[PDB]
RNA sequence: CCGCCGUUAGUUGCCAGCGGUUCGGCCGGGCACUCUAACGGGACUGCCCGCGAAAGCGGGAGGAAGGAGGGGACGACGUCUGGUCAGCAUGGCCCUUACGGCCUGGGCGACACACGUGCUACAAUGCCCACUACAAAGCGAUGCCACCCGGCAACGGGGAGCUAAUCGCAAAAAGGUGGGCCCAGUUCGGAUUGGGGUCUGCAACCCGACCCCAUGAAGCCGGAAUCGCUAGUAAUCGCGGAUCAGCCAUGC
RNA sequence: AAGGAGGUAAAAAUGGUAAAAAA
């Protein structure tokens, strides 16, 4: 069922199938499920290929997916390195783009953690 | 003519009216079997009328509000129990050894300041 | 507590059949504050038992009770710079407590389809004797036997 | 400071969002119950002296 | 941020219309790093005020609808 | 050591506010303000003869300039001229309506605040604390109560180590409610700092 | 048809109002709606111990306004006359509304 | 303060009694019943059975209520040369066209770790969608906003009532009735991020929040050791408030 | 099993920290 970028979901609700695709959250799933026709509840495996092909026609036409999407974001990332806008400044650093915290919490937009030696403290007893 | 039960538990007023009949029992408008569907403790509150087998011969008008559904159920326990302990005080002396006289004491205590859920103390460090 | 001898306190005179142990087991089935659907689930299981077999639900229940009885459970003795790991004749209250709870978690331990299903199928094999809580029963019996040296080291 | 603080609040500058409470009988901007115009301890002291009306040593 | 409209210093626009009126010497030096780099600033040297010095930044276009001082790090040492 | 305000402990039925009027949610705060500034300006420029109750009755612009003092005659004026100016300073700084009150209670050693005030007066002018203060407690009990406890914190005679003295006589049940314990705290202040003069006075039960 | 709402601070004179009031209205007139108690209005304030950084360990304090109600049926001269002026709420005020 | 009962009381309530009902306690009226809030009554080992030299002890009874009935505010004499003059006072000390005031912005939100304490998760008692009912409390007049409409939404236009037990926040959620998912990093989990709006406010980059689409990481229940809790308590689930334009509130 | 007494066995991983002084 390689509709999208080598995307084959197989036997399940057509909506979950669609959901498994980049560029397609459940919203876009039911969106194509009201625009192309095809019934959500009915299983994607037992489909009929006419409705299928017109479906894949509506899908990639009106909107696009992973190939451009992420890459495009990496071009707006080229811009995030254009001068080093603080967004892309921090993106270059390897840290979150929001000016949130970085004292303690940073386990996603950075790696896990990379140990030092504590450097100890000031009297606490 | 009427058999009134003043019913209450954990703040939930079961205003109980009784007349004789068969099984027409309306809990605040709606039939019993919808106003408390799913709860197993529903039929449990049907213990007082069932402990005297005069369960049937009653057409009750039961206005029940406030508090909580299950608490409503227990409230109707106290209500039923109060309505019949009235109009034939024989059942009174024999129903106390079943407890169907005591109202309640199990009430959600004030959430205490300092601690979380009225008693749940906040975690301890020291180290 | 040190001043008292506490209490067990009578539980709930089973909301249906008419016996404490039923709503006791349901009590330990319960999802912390959600007795409702736990009791439900349990009775789904029970009626399914009654649609699978021809033996009474309360009967097979008592058979679970008996099939997992820790006649002698293992605790520990008093001796300062050590602890003698020592078994002892249990109280039927504690026996039953431990027991029914073990049945609970033996049902829980089965990676099955549904709650009522787990509880049910467990109750089947466990009342039979080919079960987890049963195995741990006979096992703790082995502990009280392999420690029959600690038969007069019981506190 | 502190002195020219009460001024800033007593004088009320330009835009709406530069304002901040003030314990007029103690002198603080934060945690001031804007019903008494009092901080927590200003409120407490007047409450205890027997100098706060309507109110009471709550004990529910 | 701004929803219907957009933020930028008015002294800015008014100064845009002068520096454009001649196309004069460089150096726009805002003591205000807030103000958005709104479309009509072309691509001139921006000596925005830090809190320290006047951080100068050659604006292009990949930044237009997004604040001026948004481009100075100010906070020194990183990771 | 604490001791939650026996005064604010008596709030129930053993003490009514030093201010009894109606206050609406809106104009409430402002009433508290106006009144507080009033009270305060009384306190100092109407210190003179020592007073306890600073009561106020109000409603719609009516103001009960109400005070319980230890002396009236030398705070009313040599010709009723002290009432004049003061009452009018009020009506000036409170452009509304004023009506004085110099209610006097015949006993000084009775009622704590002003005995605390006089005790603090003694040491403010450098007297020996422990002696004069203990015998002051004994003045209060010369009047006849069931308890009087005048503790005094702060720098005694200097010497840095500012402790607290222990002076008391008679039973003192401030755990009890129906007991009516008058309590007064006088602010002692030496050239070498600040001292605290607390005075407890026990009335009795069934009141 | 006369709706007099009581806004007081202390239930003492507030109910002491209520009583004498309803008398002298039954006096100079006729039927008086007995003093009906609106739920006493309370405000909540939850302060702490000391000025020093303590968060926990606290004391809470409550504002206690009281609200009541008195009505009658007839606007006789004498009723109005007496009960319009002969007041003494040194710490209570009310609201006259009609229906 | 909270459970039983009592007297008064009536725009919340009520047909409990009858009348009518655009069949709404809406239209008459009552106060018993819900209730709201002041003055009470009620429980003392007071009684019955047994024991203990007594205290006290077991059992049982009338009871809404048993032997301290559930919670609060109450916290001594006093220890700690504990803390806070950055709430406040107050001794001393220093500065004094500056270690003082205003303004602007930057900052206290930083990032190589460590730790406290929390939240939501890792799931089939579960997660999604639809449907029908019960909260106590506090809050609310340039506030509360019902309501119709605009927009996928945020939120906005027009526009009722209310200084309120009378109008509104308000949508409780757990429940339960009906279908999906079918042991997969899964329709689990929302972290990261980009793409757009709105609202706040002079103004939101560092630095707000809300909303729409997409990316959907880590995370498959956590060793050394350690928290809390004896009964409407544990857990679970929801809600109001204070400070607030807004809000970093998973805080209290 | 009361006390008190008379002889036999028990029981501390480790601890440095001062000082004119205040009444």
């Amino acid at each position: 069922a390689r509709i999208a970028g080598v995307e084959i979901p197989r036997n399940k609700r057509v909506d979950v199938a669609l959901t498994y695709i980049y560029g397609i959250g459940k919203a876009r799933a039911k969106e194509a499920l009201e625009k192309t026709g095809i019934n959500p509840a009915t299983r994607v495996k037992d489909l009929t290929e006419a409705e299928v092909v017109r479906l894949r026609e509506y899908v990639e036409n009106t909107w696009k997916l992973e190939g451009e999407l992420r890459a495009e974001v990496a071009a707006n990332i080229k811009r995030l390195m254009d001068i080093g806008c603080y967004r892309g400044l921090r993106h270059r650093r390897g840290l979150p783009v929001r000016g949130q915290r970085t004292r303690t919490n940073a386990r996603t937009r950075k790696g896990p953690r990379k140990t030092v030696a504590g450097k100890k403290k000031a009297p606490r007893k | 003519e009427q058999y009134y039960g003043t019913g209450r538990r954990k703040e939930a007023v079961a205003r109980v009216f009784l007349r004789p009949g068969n099984g027409k029992v309306t809990v605040n408008g709606q039939d019993f079997n919808e106003y408390f569907q799913g709860l197993v403790r529903a039929v449990a509150a049907l213990e007082p009328l069932r402990a005297v087998d005069a369960l049937g011969h009653f057409d009750a008008y039961i206005t029940v509000r406030g508090g909580g559904k299950s608490g409503q159920i227990d409230a109707i326990k106290l209500g039923i129990a109060r309505a019949l302990v009235q109009y034939n005080p024989d059942y009174r002396a024999k129903l106390k050894p079943l407890g169907f006289l005591t109202r309640d004491a199990r009430v959600v205590e004030r959430k205490k300041y300092g601690k979380h859920k009225a008693r749940r103390a906040p975690q301890y460090s020291k180290r | 507590a040190r001043r008292r001898r506490a209490e067990v306190r009578q539980l709930q005179p089973d909301l249906v059949y008419g016996d404490v142990l039923v709503t006791a087991f349901i009590n330990k089935i319960m999802r912390d504050g959600k007795k409702n659907l736990a009791a439900r689930i349990f009775y789904d299981a029970c009626k399914i038992i009654q649609e699978k077999t021809g033996q009474e639900p309360l009967k097979v229940f008592k058979q679970a009770v008996e099939n997992v009885k820790p006649r002698m459970e293992v605790r520990s003795r008093r001796v300062g710079g050590a602890n003698y790991q020592v078994p002892m004749e249990v109280s039927p209250r504690r026996q039953q407590s431990l027991a029914l709870r073990w049945l609970v978690q033996a049902a829980n331990q089965r990676p099955e389809r549904r709650a009522a299903v787990r509880i049910a199928h467990e109750l089947m094999d466990a009342a039979e004797g080919k079960g987890g809580a049963v195995k741990k029963k006979e096992d703790v019996e082995r502990m009280a036997e392999a420690n029959r040296a600690y038969a007069h080291y019981r506190w | 400071a502190r002195k020219a603080l009460i001024e800033k609040a007593k004088r009320t500058p330009k835009f709406k969002v530069r304002a901040y409470t003030r314990c007029v009988r103690c002198g603080r901007a934060r945690s001031v119950y804007r019903f008494f115009g009092l901080c927590r301890i200003c409120l407490r002291e007047l409450a205890h002296k027997g100098q706060l009306p309507g109110v009471r040593k709550a004990s529910w | 941020s701004l929803k219907k409209g957009v933020f930028v210093d008015d002294h800015l626009l008014e100064k845009v219309l002068e520096l454009n009126a001649k196309g004069e010497k460089r150096l726009i030096k805002t003591w205000s790093r807030r103000s958005t780099i709104v479309p009509e600033m072309v691509g001139h040297t921006i000596a925005v005020y830090n809190g320290k010095q006047h951080v100068p930044v050659y604006i292009t276009e990949n930044m237009v609808g997004h604040k001026l001082g948004e481009f100075a790090p100010t906070r020194t040492y990183r990771g | 050591g604490n001791k939650i305000h026996p005064i604010g402990f008596r709030l129930g039925i053993t003490r009514d506010w030093e201010s009894r009027w109606y206050a609406g949610k809106k104009q409430y705060r402002h009433l508290l303000l106006e009144d507080q500034r009033i009270r305060g300006l009384l306190e100092k420029e109407l210190y003179s003869a020592g007073l306890a109750r600073v009561d106020i009755e109000r409603a719609a612009d009516n103001v009960a300039v109400t005070v319980h003092v230890a002396k009236p005659g030398v705070v009313i004026g040599r010709g009723g001229e002290r009432i004049r100016v003061l009452r009018e300073e009020l009506a000036k700084l409170t452009g509304k309506n004023v009506a004085l009150n110099v209610q006097e209670v015949q006993n000084p050693n009775l009622s704590a605040p002003l005995v605390a005030q006089r005790v603090a007066e003694q040491i403010e002018r450098r007297f020996a604390v422990r002696r004069a203060i203990k015998q002051a407690v004994q003045r209060v009990m010369e009047s006849g109560a069931k308890g009087a406890k005048v503790i005094v914190s702060g720098r005694i005679g200097g010497a840095e180590q500012a402790r607290t003295e222990w002076a008391a006589q008679g039973r003192v049940p401030l755990h009890t409610l129906r007991a009516n314990i008058d309590y007064g705290f006088a602010l002692a202040r030496t050239t070498y700092g600040v001292l605290g003069v607390k005075a407890y006075i026990f009335l009795g039960e069934v009141i | 048809k006369i709706r007099i709402k009581l806004r007081g601070f202390d239930h003492k004179t507030l109910d002491a109002s209520a009583q004498k009031i309803v008398e002298a209205a039954r006096r100079s007139g006729a039927q008086v709606s007995g003093p009906i108690p609106l739920p006493t209005r309370v405000r909540r304030f939850t302060v702490i111990r000391g000025p020093f950084k303590h968060k926990d360990s606290r004391e809470h304090f409550e504002l206690r306004t009281h609200n009541r109600l008195v009505d009658i049926i007839n606007p006789n001269r004498k009723t109005i006359e007496q009960l319009m002026t002969l007041d003494l709420p040194t710490g209570v005020e009310i609201e006259i509304k009609t229906v």
